[PDB]
């Protein structure tokens, strides 16, 4: 009773929503590496028997399209729901490939009330995506809630850019599937995403020809209002 | 390196 049933007949849809190349007009930058974290993704989930999906290059109206035709799936024979969020962002907003999508319009959909063949069952959002401007300089050394079984595993701190390398992909993702692979067979969810902080905070720093953004560092942030434990075994 |  402590941990998520997770033997369903299906663990369940991983949709991967990848966000390269912007129009023009948004002046949004191309996202080079990022289709090294989609594949890394799609291989790391696959091996955990997830149904993966991947989107390339959606805009704003396709995301919310997509994101309510899942919802609206029968998800009763799936144990849990993952969505991870590749693309550029800022506060409390992923965008589409023409402009912003609110995150908690996208959630939503899948709220206790909503989306019923997922109430009580674990719903994560993995997001790589800026969540502010801040850079960190480092320091050397009978009912249930309907916002409840959410987990939001984002890349980096509240306000925040995220760092995403062109040729190795994002530090957070390529991290996440690293620990994913090592340990998902072995550890409790929390505890695989806390080895995810650990090895973005202390492996990775950003090297740039431009002193504002050279030597910085990055925490991600667990958001959890998870309510069991979660295995993937 | 590159930020999103």
């Amino acid at each position: 009773d402590n941990s998520y049933k997770m033997d369903y007949p299906e663990m369940g849809l991983c949709i991967i929503i990848n966000n390269k190349n912007f129009h023009k007009s948004t002046g949004m930058t191309s996202r080079s590496g990022t289709d090294v974290d989609a594949a890394n993704l799609r291989e790391t989930f696959r091996n955990l028997k997830y149904e993966v999906r991947n989107k390339n290059d959606l805009t704003r109206e396709e995301i919310v399209e997509l994101m309510r035709d899942v919802s609206k799936e029968d998800h009763s024979k799936r144990s849990s729901f993952v969505c991870v969020l590749l693309s550029h962002g800022e506060a409390g907003i992923i965008f589409g490939t023409n402009g912003p999508v609110d995150l908690k319009k996208i959630t939503n959909f899948f709220r206790g009330d909503r989306c019923r063949s997922l109430t009580g069952k674990p719903k994560l959002f993995i997001i790589q995506a800026c969540r502010g401007t801040e850079l960190d300089c480092g320091i050397e050394t009978h009912k249930i809630p309907v916002e409840a079984d959410f987990l939001y595993a984002c890349s980096t701190a509240p306000g925040y850019y995220s760092w995403r390398n062109s040729k190795d992909g994002s530090w957070f993702i390529q991290s996440l599937c690293a620990m994913l692979k090592q340990y998902a067979d072995k550890l409790e969810f929390m505890h695989i995403l806390t080895r995810v902080n650990r090895k973005v905070a202390t492996e990775f720093e950003s090297f740039s020809f431009d002193a504002t953004f050279h030597a910085k560092k990055q925490i991600p942030c667990i958001h959890s209002m998870l309510t069991k434990e979660l295995y993937f075994y | 390196d590159e930020v999103d």
